[PDB]
């Protein structure tokens, strides 16, 4: 690398990191989507 | 030339269906078709009772000398009346050729076991039990070779599904593995590949 | 029509056939019982064998009971040959799945299977 | 050529390749890949989900094979093991994060084998 | 012993429903002014025999063949119900 | 771009952020939540507006056989920037 | 590989700059290629023997 | 040979579970074409495919789960009588819809430029 | 007498004026094409299905070209695969490359037939023609790189849906499709665009990039927004409905749907109940248990009997459902059910169906020869039924006539006035319309059903079965062709009143119920300022928006795409839904909830099943099993003898029907109001741009 350098770019991580698994850090899968179906929401002014 | 063609042998075509109207000539019992692929290869059509009879004869003609069994298997086309098909792949190495022969059968009717001809055939006949429900008659041991023990279906029937009904896990209270019924984390997304454009017109069906 | 006798020419045949494995498995729970260690009793072993011989009670074709006597055979010799462990005789009684319903109001309240 | 980890690039702007065009999802053999698109807030045609259950995987590189542009690539990082089965389900963010720190590797590792392909 | 209401079934083709045709064609104007409010509701079946159903109080229901009765068979089947007979 | 939701969770850049009183937020606790920082809707409009003098454009991405398929952009529209939709670059026409 | 782009994926310079050569690429990689029917039988010679597909 | 009159029945030798016997109805059918395409060679043959069944959202990762192993299962027949003879013997319940074709049609250029009547056409 | 033609050598007997395509259609083979459209003209500008004829030095167009007597054609020869390759090589010459970022994706036909007739390499070494994208609309999304100009949007725009507003602007490799001026392509069938451009160039708006055509999977299920009762595919993916798409039946739908039907099945994920919900002390509606939710319903219904028990049907109900109800209400000899759309029961009533079907079919427009429309307005009350009036109009010049307010249907009509003071002109002999139906050789008269909601809608079927009757007398008396048609809007109409329930909420109005069943009657016909003080209202439905506000109890049920239902269209067709997805939450099929209800109630009912629901439908009316048949007795001479008995004075009103213009058309049900797609199409045609 110090010979040929590799190509900067703005958004390539400033600092490594090591393998975080057993840490706090370690990494935790989730959905990336948002709700499907929406229920309804009644009315919060009582009828009769 | 056409190199992305694949040629052809027009030698070897006329001498398999030679040997073809050959076959059908001496055992017109049984033989109830003969088919040359234009990949050169012979293919006979038999009555599914001339299994013994076509080959002990395929075995030891002295002009056909098919000594090895390559294969033996089936397949399974649920829209025929007798929807399994058992194929046998012969190696004849005197005449440095192969055959197939073709027999059909359905779930409630036996074929004889050819263990008496070929011994390859034993376990080649467990497996097309254990995974198509084919019985095969005079077997000298007949049971499940590739299925866990217990296993209830044939799973390579068309019919069963990819995942079967069961599935395994550790149990803690009974401290045993148990069978439970089959339910999936993702369940396989089935893909419509089809293109609705035909390909190939050679093999274009009559519209009936 | 005139189909191919597998093994029995009338229903006759195949009920003494059936007879006879039924037999077999009921002589073969207190050895079963004895060499896999189960917990469970001889009288359980053999009212689950005749609870699994009567749930094809309604088969009228001597070519399917031919077959299931077959295949009943074959799982009476992965029995005795120890060929099955404890795992598979305590299958035959799915003594970890839960009770199933089986009435309209529970089905109802649990899902929506039929 | 070594198929590794998997990592999901960008253009030097910063911007996303991936087009969610699913065309490694209808490749994978594996069954290993999940994607769901939508039209972005700017009006792209962008995933807002995009798995790699990499306990399915059998890391064969078709996805980098059929994608059209460069955006989903199988890295050079093989020393990824983890200590619970649920840490080796990856998602978008999983993936980016992956392409972000191996990118100047990864880049370097296309322009030498792009010839190729 | 309250009724609440009539169906006929009567298929459009089988010779086991030309009586109960000839009443629908004829009869049926006469009967529905003499009911005005009970509803005798015409429906057509396929290839079973033609059916009276009369429903009374609390979903209480009676089915009567008509298959190869004659039109003043039927319509004396039918006088039986709203009587009570 | 990175964004906190209400309960103090990160917002990804699809929008996704449990709420208040989803039991799924457990998984996170003595844990992190996986976010990646960099947002290419953000990166993309801090691209500048490219103006060239021909009707028709073409994008590749940059790189050649690097890039994305070799697209065309017609510029003929005053009031909006044609946009290479493989790479989200705009390109324009000079005006006045 | 052999050149035909019905069969085998063409190249990615090629994907990227033919209209033909996308579409081909596309279906390949989503759909794949049509074989005609036909059953066959090849064997090799592998190092445990001959190993065939039927 | 012996001969039997009954219906052919296979469900004891299949090894489905009974209920997966007896609360499942198949639907045998032509499948529509796709409106998407003018390609009519995936109306040629008949399918036979089961009832849906639920799927739920996994709480991990979002994605759809099942518990229905008969979900993707899906038979192709040459014909009608093919596959009811299947269902039959392996003693689904089955619903059959009869098979739609297009109709003939009476297609003419020449009707574009009528003299008096409304075919013809105000643009090509 | 039939040609014989050869087809590859193979004999075909084809009628004269048949053309090529089409006989090789007959044997079998399907020519390629990019322009040819069946519903369409003839237009034969892609080139595409030239083939070779035996003797014939130039390749012919298919499409166009009879068969003459003894010809040979030559579909798999070396002139047909050049000039294919050819045609193939000049469209991918000028297409662009944007398959990946395109919706046609794995269901384009440029793709397809390019890997099945084209070339495997391009030859093209100059720079592409990149065209502006036009706008038409928030429906359909317009990429115009990507059109071939086959012209098919211009001819189906026109011939189908009776608008000019497309068409080729320039000339040349220029040549462009469009307005040439920004005005949206509104219209209620204008999804069609998209299913017939072969090409990405015209896109679903609301479709755009969320799913691939090999992901999805099919469900053939119906069309409950309209009772035309379309024929439709749903297409889901990991249990979410993606798109919903045409599916063929020339005898309902013929290949094209409604943009209602296509585009609102958006609502199906917004306003949703998904659990059930009770009162709390405060009269706010909480969720709560199924257990509670039935065992108060049930409670209360073991409390009340007899006409005490009222319920209303809604629009988007199925038989299943109605038949449970019923005989849930029979139980306690209730019998206060009605629907919430008026029918006259003066006369004949609900006794004989060929009072209220529509008994001349749908595909019976295609043979009439005049047709009196009556207080309606198909465009938008039954498009497709529109759409074979004006298909029928183009190509056997029918006679259209339109008694009422002069609407802009898609074709040319003649208008008679406003009121029915021409009715009753007409079935004396005053007007000149009287001489035209009597001189026409198929007559047809529709009364729509929007007008029968007047206060005088039994005097207006009064006074048009008098003009039926007229029609008959003078005519001939014999044959199967029938004049008297009614043209209902409302799915579950037709269900409805073969089981039995009346028509029309005057029962209710008229007796005040103590328990009420809404189910799914969002109409708002009925309120609680009619209801008794305390009445107790169980709102059984899908969506939360008038019903479900106004209810006691409510109780989550499913959607046409989530359960396998039966339904009735305005001819008396009977149809089932598929499921294609399963009810989300706690919501559970309508005549389970039913059933459930009467089991704890006591008055258990005597189905536990689907098939054994059915039977029962088959006990109360048999063709409610039987699915496609059509076929009925015609009792209209009964029906006009009871209802000459009993007349009333028409109204001195217009006839004005509820929609008058296409917004109108976009807010009609319960999931198009709770469609975003659909408000969207609102205020675009509002507001204009
Ligand atoms: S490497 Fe192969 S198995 Fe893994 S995600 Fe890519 S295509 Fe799927
Ligand atoms: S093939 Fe590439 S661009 Fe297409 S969906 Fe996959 S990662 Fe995205
Ligand atoms: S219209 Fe068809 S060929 Fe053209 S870019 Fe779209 S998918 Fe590709
Ligand atoms: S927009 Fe589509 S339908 Fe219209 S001319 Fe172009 S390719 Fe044909
Ligand atoms: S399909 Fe005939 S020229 Fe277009
Ligand atoms: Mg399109
Ligand atoms: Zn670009």
């Amino acid at each position: 690398p110090t010979t040929k350098p590799p190509t900067a770019r703005k958004y390539i991580w400033t600092n490594h990191k090591f393998n975080v698994s057993g840490t706090p850090q370690q990494y935790v899968p989730y959905s990336t989507t948002r709700k499907k179906i929406q229920e309804w929401v009644p009315p919060s002014t009582p009828y009769k | 030339t056409r190199p992305t063609i694949r040629p052809r042998n027009d030698v070897v075509h006329k001498q398999l269906s030679a040997f073809g109207q050959y076959v059908a000539e001496i055992l017109p019992k049984y033989v109830q078709q003969v088919q040359v692929s234009c990949f050169n290869e012979l293919e006979i059509f038999i009555h599914p009772d001339g299994v013994i009879p076509v080959l002990t004869f395929l075995r030891d003609h002295t002009n056909a000398q098919f000594k090895s069994l390559a294969d033996l298997t089936a397949v399974d086309v649920p829209t025929r009346q007798n929807r399994f098909e058992i194929v046998y792949n012969l190696l004849s190495l005197r005449f440095n050729s192969r055959i197939r022969v073709k027999t059909y059968t359905d779930e409630l009717t036996p074929i004889e076991s050819s263990v008496t001809v070929y011994k390859a055939a034993n376990w080649y006949e467990r497996e097309i039990w254990d995974m198509f429900g084919v019985f095969f008659a005079n077997h000298p041991d007949l049971r499940r070779i590739l299925t866990d023990y217990g296993f209830e279906g044939h799973p390579f029937r068309k019919d069963f599904p990819l995942s079967g009904y069961v599935e395994l896990r550790y149990d803690d209270e009974v401290k045993r593995v148990v069978a439970e019924p089959v339910e999936l984390a993702q369940e396989f997304r089935k893909f419509d590949l089809n293109s609705p454009w035909e390909a190939f017109p050679a093999y274009r069906q009559p519209p009936e | 029509t005139s189909v191919k006798p597998i093994f029995s020419r009338d229903m006759n045949e195949a009920k003494r056939r059936v007879r006879e494995l039924y037999r077999a498995w009921y002589r073969e729970v207190p050895n079963t019982v004895h060499l896999f260690q189960l917990d469970i009793s001889v009288k359980q072993g053999r009212d689950k064998v005749r609870e699994m011989f009567m749930k094809n009670a309604h088969v009228t074709d001597p070519r399917v009971v031919d077959l299931l006597v077959i295949k009943g055979k074959m799982e009476l010799e992965e029995t005795i040959n120890v060929w099955k462990q404890r795992t598979h005789i305590m299958r035959f009684f799915h003594e970890t799945e839960a009770p199933r319903p089986t009435d309209f109001l529970s089905k109802f309240y649990v899902g929506h299977d039929p | 050529r070594f198929r590794g980890e998997h990592a999901l690039r960008r253009y030097p702007s910063g911007e996303e390749r991936c087009i969610a065009c699913k065309l490694c999802e209808a490749v994978c053999p594996a069954q290993a890949i999940t994607i769901e698109a939508e039209p972005r807030a700017d009006g792209s045609r962008r995933t807002t989900r995009y798995d790699i259950d990499m306990t399915k995987c059998i890391y064969c590189g078709f996805c980098q094979e059929a994608c059209p542009v460069d955006a989903i690539v199988e890295g050079p990082n093989f020393e990824f093991s983890t200590e619970t089965h649920e840490e080796l389900l990856y998602n978008k963010e999983k993936l980016l994060n992956n392409g972000d720190k191996w990118e100047a590797e990864i880049a370097a590792n296309i322009q030498a084998d792009y010839l190729y392909r | 012993l309250g009724l609440r209401e009539i169906r006929i079934h009567l298929c459009q083709r089988s010779p086991g429903s030309q009586g109960v045709r000839d009443f629908i064609e004829k009869r049926y104007v006469e009967l529905k002014k003499a009911n005005p409010d009970l509803p005798i509701l015409i429906r057509e079946c396929s290839d079973v025999q033609p059916k009276l159903w009369a429903r009374y109080a609390f979903g209480q229901e009676k089915n009567v063949s008509l298959n190869n009765f004659s039109a003043d068979q039927v319509t004396r089947t039918l006088e039986n119900v709203l009587s009570g007979k | 771009g990175v964004r906190t939701s209400p309960t103090g969770e990160k917002v990804t850049h699809t929008g996704q952020a449990y709420d208040d009183g989803d039991y799924r937020r457990v998984r996170f606790s003595d844990r992190q939540k996986e976010v990646n920082e960099n947002f290419a809707i953000d990166l993309i409009a801090e691209q500048p507006v490219s103006e060239v003098g021909s009707r028709v454009i073409s994008c590749d991405g940059g790189g050649g056989a690097l890039g994305h398929p070799r697209v065309y952009i017609n510029l003929d529209k005053e009031t909006k920037t044609g946009t290479c939709g493989y790479c989200g670059l705009q390109f324009r026409q000079p005006h006045h | 590989k052999v050149d035909d782009a019905k069969v085998s994926p063409p190249k990615r310079a090629e994907m990227k700059t033919s209209m033909e050569s996308l579409i081909h690429h596309f279906k390949l990689y989503t759909e794949g290629y049509q074989v005609p029917p036909g059953a066959t039988y090849t064997a090799i010679e592998a190092p445990k023997g001959e190993f065939g597909v039927y | 040979l012996i001969a039997v009159d009954e219906k052919l029945d296979i469900t004891t030798l299949t090894g489905v579970p009974e209920e997966h016997i007896k609360t499942r109805k198949v639907r045998i059918f032509v499948p529509a074409r796709n409106n998407m395409q003018s390609g009519v060679n995936n109306t040629k043959k008949w399918k036979m495919e089961f009832d849906t069944r639920e799927r739920w959202e996994n709480p991990l990762m979002g994605w759809s789960s099942t518990a229905d192993p008969l979900s993707n299962l899906v038979l192709t027949f040459s014909t009608k009588e093919d596959a009811v003879a299947f269902a039959e013997k392996n003693g689904w319940s089955f619903d059959v819809e009869e098979r739609k074709v297009p109709k003939p049609k009476s297609k003419s250029y020449g009707a574009n430029f009528s003299w008096n009547k409304r075919t013809r056409v105000s643009t090509k | 007498n039939l040609i014989e033609v050869f087809v590859d050598g193979q004999s075909v007997m084809v009628e004269p004026g048949t053309t090529v395509l089409q006989a090789c259609e007959k044997v079998g083979m399907q020519i390629p094409r990019f322009c040819y459209h069946e519903r369409l003209s003839v237009a034969g500008n892609c080139r595409m299905c030239l083939v070779e004829i035996e003797k014939a030095p130039k390749v012919v167009a298919a499409c166009a070209m009879p068969v003459m007597k003894g010809w040979n054609i030559l579909t798999n020869s070396e002139k047909s695969k050049k000039a294919r390759e050819g045609v193939m090589e000049f469209l991918l010459a000028n297409h662009p490359l944007d398959c990946p970022i395109c919706d046609q994706g794995g269901e384009c036909d440029l793709q397809d037939q390019s890997m099945m007739f084209g070339s495997d390499r391009s030859r093209f070494l100059e720079g592409k023609r990149a065209v502006e994208d036009k706008n038409i609309g928030p429906l359909v999304k317009t990429i115009m790189t990507r059109c071939i100009q086959c012209t098919r949007c211009i001819r189906f725009a026109s011939e189908i849906a009776g608008v000019d507003d497309l068409g080729t602007t320039g000339r040349g490799n220029d040549m462009q499709v469009g307005t040439y001026i920004e005005k949206m392509f509104m219209s209620e069938l204008s999804g069609n665009i998209i299913d017939i451009c072969p090409v990405g160039a015209l896109t679903s708006k609301p479709y755009a990039f969320t799913a691939r055509p090999w992901e999805t999977r099919k469900t053939e299920s119906i069309d409950v927004m309209d009772a035309v009762g379309s024929n439709i595919v749903v297409s889901t993916r990991t249990g979410e409905v993606m798109r919903i798409l045409p599916r063929m039946h020339e005898d309902i739908n013929e290949e094209w749907i409604s943009d209602k039907t296509r585009f609102a099945y958006d609502g199906l994920k917004r306003q949703r109940l998904t659990q059930p919900m009770i009162r709390n002390e405060k009269g706010l509606l909480t969720y709560t248990t199924w257990e509670d939710a039935l065992s108060r319903v049930a409670g209360m219904l073991q409390s009340f009997q007899g006409n005490d028990v009222a319920a209303i049907a809604g629009g988007l109900v199925d038989a299943e459902a109605l038949v449970a109800l019923k005989d849930l209400l029979n139980r306690v000899d209730s019998d206060s059910l009605c629907t919430e759309e008026v029918f006259p029961t003066a006369g004949a009533g609900t006794d004989l169906r060929s009072n209220y079907l529509l008994n001349t079919t749908i595909a019976g427009v295609e043979e009439a020869d005049v047709i009196l429309l009556v207080g309606t307005n198909p465009r938008f009350e039954a498009p497709l039924f529109n759409a074979r009036i004006r298909k029928s109009w183009l190509h056997n010049d029918l006679k259209v006539a339109l008694i009422g307010s002069p609407v802009d249907l898609t074709y040319r009509y003649d208008h008679l006035g406003d009121s029915p003071k021409i009715l009753q002109d007409i079935a004396s002999g005053n007007h000149p319309f009287s001489q035209i139906l009597k001189e026409a050789k198929k007559p047809m008269v529709v009364l729509g059903s929007s007008a029968l909601q007047r206060s005088d809608g039994t005097a207006i079927l009064a006074a048009v079965s008098n003009i039926a009757q007229n029609i008959r007398l003078s005519s001939g008396v014999t044959g199967d062709w029938k004049v008297m048609n009614i043209l209902h809007r409302i799915a579950s109409q037709v269900a409805a009143l073969d089981l039995g329930y009346k028509p029309g909420v005057e029962a209710i109005r008229k007796n005040p119920p103590k328990v009420l069943f809404l189910l799914g009657a969002d109409g708002g016909c009925i309120t609680r300022q009619d209801l008794p003080k305390d009445c107790f209202i169980i709102y059984q439905g899908h969506h939360g928006d008038v019903g479900a506000p106004m209810a006691d109890v409510i109780l989550p049920g499913a959607a046409y795409t989530e359960k396998s239902a039966t339904y009735v269209n305005t001819e008396g067709r009977a149809q089932q839904t598929k499921v294609a997805v399963t009810p989300p939450g706690l919501a559970r099929e309508d005549w389970k909830i039913i059933r459930a209800l009467s089991e704890i109630a006591g008055m258990t009912l005597p189905y536990d099943t689907l098939d054994q629901v059915r039977s029962r439908l088959e006990e109360v009316s048999p063709n409610l099993v039987r699915y496609d048949d059509v076929e009925g007795a015609n009792y209209f001479q009964q029906a006009n003898e009871l209802s000459k008995l009993v007349n009333q004075q028409l109204l001195a009103d217009p006839l004005v029907p509820p929609q008058l213009t296409i917004k109108d058309f976009y807010m009609t049900d319960s999931i198009s109001r709770a469609s975003q797609t659909m408000a969207k199409c609102v205020k675009a045609v509002t507001e204009g741009i």
